[PDB]
């Protein structure tokens, strides 16, 4: 028995206000999932929104070479989809949301408003989440370590 | 450099997965994960004593000052506060939820570290062993544990490059390492002054990675670590030296400033899981794996 | 009349009014041609009006069922050479051919096709530049433009060649 022997093999400005409060919204807290994930000092109200998925842009194509970018350093395991004709890296420089983990029961959505730059993926709330419980988006594209209540135990 | 074979350390039921020297050349017991830690000798194999009566297989084994007080890295998520002349559970660390890779006294005998692989990694007390912190140590499983020269700062390894030198006081690390390879890095290490860490990049190129700046001093050639845990050695004894150890039945024994393939030294059956350095003789073990099931004692 | 196509295009991609000019956008997505073959040997031609200093443009032969985002020479399907340092590209990889080209010249492609009774060779100022490869596959055969930031590359088809070579046995793809 050994694992060494084995090899290893109204909304917009509403928004805004968000916007003006993004050191005051949260700290960058941990989850015992794995490693970090993000809780808050404060109750987070319903219709109280939280972030954005910013960072940047990847072509329709450059994603192709993305993948293989991700074979030298292991650079990004996080990944959202844009739309069809785009996707936002995470990875080089841009948001520091690379720390949303998720369990299978989810307390987000994603939600797209779309400002005159662009669609952007914006996320609201829809109750009054406590202080420290975790925000965790569903996936909807490895087993979990959370150990939770009606828990699929997988990533979707 | 006509270093020649002198004992062979063999009788294990499962494969030998380290070596570690006495800080003072005092032991070298079988840190196997054969449920077996017998403490054999450093001069001459010298048996001791038997000390067994585990459930599963230790990763790595636990030294001391006086190269007798031990705890238990075994793979039943489960962690004993050994003594030799003992025989008895002291009490049981608890925390983990994957196999127990690797724990660590630290040089001023205070602090049981436990490395983990989901990162429930804790830091524990040697005398009371309270539950006190989970440690988000990597993205990756940690292959590595350290204390430095005094007993401040914590490297670990990780399945991408991260040499985080973690502070011991508060908790936070310093600085990240990088390279441009994406290294499941089986091991990183001190120095005696603290400040090179020699890494895993597994294309055949190791790299001794600087403190402050993160670069490398000199980049070896020759050797053969692309799959297989091989630890990381250096000697004091006369004068610069480089063992390391091997995967093709081989003993690599080199120097800093040559770079170069001056001595390698057959007389293994199996790929070296393992090599150590004594500080004051050059007394050096050599380890292998199940496939040859012995430990051969070197010296000049 | 041998033209371009309609939905032969990305949204960033501007196929111009004229059908005989492509402009080029900042980034790196495939514009094709509409009239090709499948079998003999066939030549167009591609005069290069307009460069910019430090640029990176591929030309070359290509099939539809390639990708429409890609720098050309990203596939199996079609073959490339670049306007800067001159290099061959199959699935895009550095293979050094030759150095590449600049502003003012005519970029017309020669192909070759036999079949039991195939290389892609560029022209540069009537120059013959080599043998990309051998031996490519079966399939209906666009050209493919993949440009810089906003340049200025014209397309001919006419019988009224601007470097016709005295080196092979060619023929105009407007026969069609
Ligand atoms: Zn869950």
């Amino acid at each position: 028995g050994s694992a060494r022997s084995e090899p290893k093999m109204s909304k917009s400005s509403q928004y805004r206000k968000m916007k003006t409060e993004w050191k005051s919204n949260v700290y960058l807290a941990r989850s015992r999932i794995q490693g970090l994930g993000l809780y808050a000092a404060r109750d987070i109200e319903k219709h109280t929104m939280v972030i954005e998925y910013i960072g940047t842009i990847i072509r329709n194509e450059v994603a192709n070479r993305k993948e293989k970018l991700y074979e030298s350093q292991n650079r990004g395991v996080y990944m959202f989809r844009m739309d069809n004709d785009h996707v936002i890296d995470a990875t080089l420089t841009g948001g520091p949301a690379r720390y949303i983990n998720h369990s299978c029961a989810p307390n987000c959505v994603a939600e797209v408003v779309t400002f005159e730059r662009g669609h952007k993926i914006i996320i609201s709330s829809s109750r009054r989440i406590q202080k420290g419980e975790e925000l965790c988006y569903d996936y909807k594209f490895i087993p979990c370590h959370c150990g939770a209540v009606n828990c699929r135990k997988w990533m979707n | 450099p006509n270093y020649a074979l002198k004992f062979t350390l063999a009788g294990h039921t499962k494969a030998v997965s380290s070596v570690k020297f006495s800080p003072n050349g005092e032991w070298l017991a079988s840190s196997s994960a054969d449920k077996l830690i017998k403490i054999w000798g450093a001069y001459d194999g010298k048996f001791e004593k038997t000390i067994s009566g585990h459930k599963l297989g230790i990763s790595d084994v636990a030294w001391s000052s006086d190269s007798n007080l031990l705890v238990s890295a075994s793979d039943d998520k489960t962690l004993k506060i050994w003594d030799v002349s003992s025989g008895k559970c002291l009490k049981t660390l608890k925390g983990h939820s994957n196999y127990v890779f690797c724990c660590n006294f630290n040089p001023q005998s205070n602090l049981i570290v436990s490395g983990s692989f989901d990162e429930s990694v804790r830091i524990w007390d040697v005398k009371t062993g309270k539950c006190l912190k989970t440690l988000p140590a990597h993205s990756d499983p940690v292959s590595a544990v350290h204390f430095n020269r005094d007993g401040s700062l914590i490297v670990s390894s990780s399945y991408d490059g991260l040499c985080r030198i973690w502070d011991t006081a508060s908790g936070q690390c310093l600085k990240t390492l990088i390279d441009d390879d994406n290294p499941p890095v089986s091991f990183v290490k001190f120095s005696p002054n603290g400040k090179y860490i020699l890494a895993a990049t597994l294309d055949n190129t190791l790299k001794l990675w600087d403190y402050s700046k993160g670069k490398c001093l000199k980049t070896y050639t020759g050797h053969k670590n692309e799959k297989y845990c091989i630890f990381a050695n250096f000697s004091v004894t006369g004068g610069k030296w480089i063992v390391s150890g091997s995967e093709d039945n081989l003993v690599y024994i080199w120097n800093l400033q040559t770079k170069e393939i001056v001595q390698k030294l057959q007389g293994h059956t199996d790929v070296v899981i393992s090599t150590a350095c004594h500080p004051t003789e050059n007394i050096i073990a050599s380890a292998a794996l199940e496939n040859d099931k012995t430990i051969k004692l070197w010296k000049s | 009349r041998v033209l371009l196509a309609l939905h032969d295009r990305a949204p960033q991609l501007k196929i111009s009014d004229d059908r005989l000019t492509v402009v080029g956008e900042k980034g790196y997505s495939m514009v094709r041609a509409s009239h090709g073959v499948r079998k003999g040997a066939w030549y167009f031609e591609i005069t290069v009006d307009e460069m910019p200093p430090d640029t990176a443009a591929r030309l070359g032969w290509s099939q539809p069922l390639g990708n429409l985002q890609a720098p050309l020479g990203y596939d199996k399907f079609s073959y490339s050479w670049r306007s800067k340092k001159g290099t061959k590209f199959h699935q895009s990889i550095g293979k050094h051919y030759s150095s590449g080209y600049g502003q003012g010249d005519v970029l017309g492609f020669y192909i070759n096709l036999p079949e039991d009774t195939s290389e892609i060779i560029f022209y540069k100022n009537g120059v013959n530049q080599g043998v990309a490869y051998k031996d490519i596959f079966e399939g209906v055969y666009f050209p493919a433009i993949s440009l810089y930031k906003s340049c200025t590359v014209s397309i001919n088809f006419g019988p009224c060649f601007k470097y016709p070579p005295k080196d092979l046995t060619y023929r105009p793809m407007s026969d069609m």
